[PDB]
RNA sequence: GGCUAAUCCCCCAUGUGGACCCGCCCCUUGGGGUGUGUCCAAAGGGCUUUGCCCGCUUCCGGAUGGGCCCGCGUCCCAUCAGCUAGUUGGUGGGGUAAUGGCCCACCAAGGCGACGACGGGUAGCCGGUCUGAGAGGAUGGCCGGCCACAGGGGCACUGAGACACGGGCCCCACUCCUACGGGAGGCAGCAGUUAGGAAUCUUCCGCAAUGGGCGCAAGCCUGACGGAGCGACGCCGCUUGGAGGAAGAAGCCCUUCGGGGUGUAAACUCCUGAACCCGGGACGAAACCCCCGAGGAGGGGACUGACGGUACCGGGGUAAUAGCGCCGGCCAACUCCGUGCCAGCAGCCGCGGUAAUACGGAGGGCGCGAGCGUUACCCGGAUUCACUGGGCGUAAAGGGCGUGUAGGCGGCCUGGGGCGUCCCAUGUGAAAGACCACGGCUCAACCGUGGGGGAGCGUGGGAUACGCUCAGGCUAGACGGUGGGAGAGGGUGGUGGAAUUCCCGGAGUAGCGGUGAAAUGCGCAGAUACCGGGAGGAACGCCGAUGGCGAAGGCAGCCACCUGGUCCACCCGUGACGCUGAGGCGCGAAAGCGUGGGGAGCAAACCGGAUUAGAUACCCGGGUAGUCCACGCCCUAAACGAUGCGCGCUAGGUCUCUGGGUCUCCUGGGGGCCGAAGCUAACGCGUUAAGCGCGCCGCCUGGGGAGUACGGCCGCAAGGC
RNA sequence: UUCCCGGGCCUUGUACACACCGCCCGUCACGCCAUGGGAGCGGGCUCUACCCGAAGUCGCCGGGAGCCUACGGGCAGGCGCCGAGGGUAGGGCCCGUGACUGGGGCGAAGUCGUAACAAGGUAGCUGUACCGGAAGGUGCGGCUGGAUCACUUUCU
């Protein structure tokens, strides 16, 4: 473009918006589970995934995937949620950290631990 | 009608010496035949000179070659590489002393104007003063 | 209701002076000087008391701090376009330290605005911080500067100073007391509590230091501050040992069963000695004060340490926390077993369905370390909003075209000015921070000192090449004169031939029509074919094309009239009068709409016949709107050369339209083709540029959603932007 | 050597590359999300007109209805302008809910068909008009992004 026009008109910054609105640039969300379900993903790959409705402090109601071998989660349950969102399984745009509230962390897991929040094991 | 004399004359030079012309003609003016006696004695041109075609005034430029080549494509290397216009119609550029680039780690030359007249980069330099930059020689 | 003191209030005098009206002088907005008239001062107290100290009154000036005015800069939405009513300005008043429409009367109708007003959304701004090569982008916590607020709203007093966080008044919500009439309360001060939340501290020590208020002083107050505590929240510093140690213990893991791996790693040998135990114990602290001197200068003496028995010095002195991510590619580090599209991993490409270096575990390995990963956020890479530093022939993107307002841009020469631009000097650019050098805590972090800088603007001076402006001039750009030329350029009116269809007439018979093949259909009321005559509409065969005209759409028989654009020649005239062009305005294929007319052929819809599994289609027979004309609307498109306009430069060859010429050929303008150099991702472009450059307009920033939803504007409607 | 099957060479077009037994369109039906219109009913803001209007400055009265007085006046008190706020009516905007209802995306793949890519079987695209279970069909006109020298006939 010619110079006078970027007197006039000039550039556009461009703009980002949020894949997680766990809105306050929130690094974490605290919330309540709805239900607790599983998911078929999309058609890449088959299998039987957990995930769960949760309401959150945030005023938002949103999926939640839940990551472990195992887990224990009711209708009642405290869960604090994360970002980072699940490809395979649409309509998934938060993670829930385990190991915090009412989600206790995977058992017997002893090569990494802290995403999966486990205690270190007792020793030899 | 043209927009910027300069850019003009430069232009034109740039086409003659890229079908190896001999010479170009150019319209005449004071400030051309400023920035031609900058060009030649910097060694870019063989010489210029005043003359008449039809019954108006116009300037000879005889541009200037290296030796024949080896290879494929025999064509001479340009003694005058790259040549742009700075300062434009709608955009002037002007810089200070301490402004003033240095082109091609001082393989080539920056020419400008100043109240002292039309200046090459070192020129302006050592006599302290700064102008308008008309265009990059290199 | 009553008594009373004073630096409390008042009255009179004193007029160094100042204040006000009027006059004069100088200066120039209300600055200063001066004259008469008028008005104005006041506080005492303590002494080491008859001399000093503290304080008071008036005026001038300085110093400090601040008010008001102005130039410039200061986010997002144009689906916010008109906004303003004391609003804009003036006269006269009110108010204030002072201008102001701050406030009030009267008069006028002005003021703001695409250079983004008003409205909506969002946000304390800055010194700086973070990032980045740079430009820039983001951010505004701590420290510092200014502003605003003190539960929500509003108002004044006091006073030098407030529209006043721990002052006052009222209204509103809340809490508390109430004898129910009424009052009390304002932690966004320190700490602490509650609630919210992913989340942020001790209801601590101290007036020793610094600073602040009062006081002659002693001194008092000070959650300002100086300190400590809690939190790996961040940065920095340090320890968990050092050395000697077998082809190499065990255990474990691979294994070609030979061996290899963990690995000098450990045991062990020797040495040193974080932690801890004692002893000594600091800088920060010398002033205010007292003595001499003079209550000055100078000299001398004395008191005072929260941190804190801490920093540190000296002696003794134990081998004494390691964890975390990753190991397919990006990306550095590999194997065994388990699992079997299960369980699951993931930042992207993806892994797993029997032997997975990607899941889970184990061995081993890599990265980092008192830390290591995850999430969120910012810059980066990203030249992906491109000033540096991009694009629009086919990937996203040329506006449908023209006109032309503002705006942007400016041919050759001479001169003035010196706004832009450039230079010197000066003022500002605070401190901290950032850069450099030295230094203080054993170093570093941190701190100190000093040095170095710096864009931007103000002021004074100087330069005049370029830009600008004024003065004058030139003629290559442009316009014009004269003389020629071509063309389906456009409007109005008239007119001609061929053919289709219908009517009339003659002649004439058994079918014509139509398909892949048939049938619907037309025909005994006599068709098809032939001839003659008439009617009417619509389109113009050969010429005609690879052609021409127009700005685009688009334009085709011929005559006349009205009229636009354009090429060439003669160097004749004017003298830069130019290019672009947001908005506006006009034009704008076909379809469609309104009114009226016209209607041969054609033909959406539709009435039918075939074909087909079905045929709401392709084939066939009919047939309305429409197609046409008049006027008024509709603004769309593959409105395409998928290439905005104007100018300059850069090999040619070939075909052609047109104009001129000494007419084999040269030249000027237009339309095609092959192609130098060059450009292009390629295809391809290539003097008709998409090449080399300039000026200006429009437009683009992944696909789908979607040219949809909603808003606004235009339209009768359909719809369009 | 026209046609059926297999195959070869050259060329042309392609949206095919597990390669025409290919790819691919849409209505409807099933699974899952977000969104528009929206009567009606709540809530918020703003604007105009009128009305009520506390505190407080300013303004007037301040009198044989009050108090102090050096008689000059002052205070109290009263009235008034403005005014925070409140009410009424109207206008507009934002926000919540909302029966009914429009379309969309993704997915699991069912249904009627063959639309588009080879002349994709009537070349396609296109703006517009009308009609049709749907893709679509056809009329007017336009574009080359159209092949080639000149019955019909689906799907994987
Ligand atoms: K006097
Ligand atoms: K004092
Ligand atoms: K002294
Ligand atoms: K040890
Ligand atoms: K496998
Ligand atoms: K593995
Ligand atoms: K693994
Ligand atoms: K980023
Ligand atoms: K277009
Ligand atoms: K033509
Ligand atoms: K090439
Ligand atoms: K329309
Ligand atoms: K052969
Ligand atoms: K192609
Ligand atoms: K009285
Ligand atoms: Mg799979
Ligand atoms: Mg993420
Ligand atoms: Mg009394
Ligand atoms: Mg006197
Ligand atoms: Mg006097
Ligand atoms: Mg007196
Ligand atoms: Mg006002
Ligand atoms: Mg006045
Ligand atoms: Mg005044
Ligand atoms: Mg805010
Ligand atoms: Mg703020
Ligand atoms: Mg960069
Ligand atoms: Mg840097
Ligand atoms: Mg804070
Ligand atoms: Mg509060
Ligand atoms: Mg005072
Ligand atoms: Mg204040
Ligand atoms: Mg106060
Ligand atoms: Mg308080
Ligand atoms: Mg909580
Ligand atoms: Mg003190
Ligand atoms: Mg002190
Ligand atoms: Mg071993
Ligand atoms: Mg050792
Ligand atoms: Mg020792
Ligand atoms: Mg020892
Ligand atoms: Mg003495
Ligand atoms: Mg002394
Ligand atoms: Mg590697
Ligand atoms: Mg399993
Ligand atoms: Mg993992
Ligand atoms: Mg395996
Ligand atoms: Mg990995
Ligand atoms: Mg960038
Ligand atoms: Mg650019
Ligand atoms: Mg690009
Ligand atoms: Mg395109
Ligand atoms: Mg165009
Ligand atoms: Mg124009
Ligand atoms: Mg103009
Ligand atoms: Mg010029
Ligand atoms: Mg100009
Ligand atoms: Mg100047
Ligand atoms: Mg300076
Ligand atoms: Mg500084
Ligand atoms: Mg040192
Ligand atoms: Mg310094
Ligand atoms: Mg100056
Ligand atoms: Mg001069
Ligand atoms: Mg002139
Ligand atoms: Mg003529
Ligand atoms: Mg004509
Ligand atoms: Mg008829
Ligand atoms: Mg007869
Ligand atoms: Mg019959
Ligand atoms: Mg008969
Ligand atoms: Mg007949
Ligand atoms: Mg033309
Ligand atoms: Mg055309
Ligand atoms: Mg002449
Ligand atoms: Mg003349
Ligand atoms: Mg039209
Ligand atoms: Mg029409
Ligand atoms: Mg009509
Ligand atoms: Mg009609
Ligand atoms: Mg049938
Ligand atoms: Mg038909
Ligand atoms: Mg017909
Ligand atoms: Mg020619
Ligand atoms: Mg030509
Ligand atoms: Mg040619
Ligand atoms: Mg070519
Ligand atoms: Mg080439
Ligand atoms: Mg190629
Ligand atoms: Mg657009
Ligand atoms: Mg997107
Ligand atoms: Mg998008
Ligand atoms: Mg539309
Ligand atoms: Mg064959
Ligand atoms: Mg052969
Ligand atoms: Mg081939
Ligand atoms: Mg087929
Ligand atoms: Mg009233
Ligand atoms: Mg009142
Ligand atoms: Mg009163
Ligand atoms: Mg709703
Ligand atoms: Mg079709
Ligand atoms: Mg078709
Ligand atoms: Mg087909
Ligand atoms: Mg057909
Ligand atoms: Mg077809
Ligand atoms: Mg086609
Ligand atoms: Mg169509
Ligand atoms: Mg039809
Ligand atoms: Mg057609």
């Amino acid at each position: 473009p010619t110079i006078n026009q970027l007197v006039r008109k000039g550039r556009e910054k461009v703009r980002k918006k949020s894949k997680v609105p766990a809105l306050k640039g929130a690094p974490f969300r605290r919330g309540v589970c709805t239900v607790v379900r599983t998911v078929t993903p999309k058609k890449p790959n088959s299998a039987l995934r957990k995930v769960a409705k949760v309401r959150l402090t945030s005023g938002y109601e949103v999926t939640a995937y839940i990551p472990g071998e195992g887990h224990n989660l009711q209708e009642h349950s405290v869960v604090l949620i994360r970002g980072g969102r699940v490809k395979d399984l649409p309509g998934v745009r938060y993670h829930i950290v385990r190991g915090v509230y009412d989600a206790a962390g995977v058992k017997d897991r002893k090569k990494s631990r802290s995403k999966y929040g486990t205690k270190k094991p007792k020793e030899a | 009608m043209l927009t910027d004399p300069i850019a003009d004359m430069l232009t034109r030079i740039r086409n003659a010496t890229r079908v190896y012309k001999e010479s170009t003609d150019v319209p005449a003016s004071r400030f051309k035949e400023e920035i031609l006696r900058i060009l030649a004695r910097e060694g870019f041109i063989k010489g210029y000179e005043r003359v008449d075609v039809d019954g108006k005034p116009y300037l000879r430029v005889y541009l200037k070659y290296g030796p024949r080549r080896q290879g494929p494509d025999p064509r001479p290397e340009q003694v005058i590489h790259h040549i742009r216009r700075i300062s434009k119609p709608g955009r002037r550029v002007y810089v200070g002393v301490k402004e003033i680039p240095r082109v091609r780690r001082g393989l080539g030359i920056a020419i400008l104007s100043t109240s002292k007249g039309v200046l090459t980069d070192r020129e302006a330099r050592k006599l302290g003063v700064g102008g308008e930059l008309i265009c990059e020689v290199w």
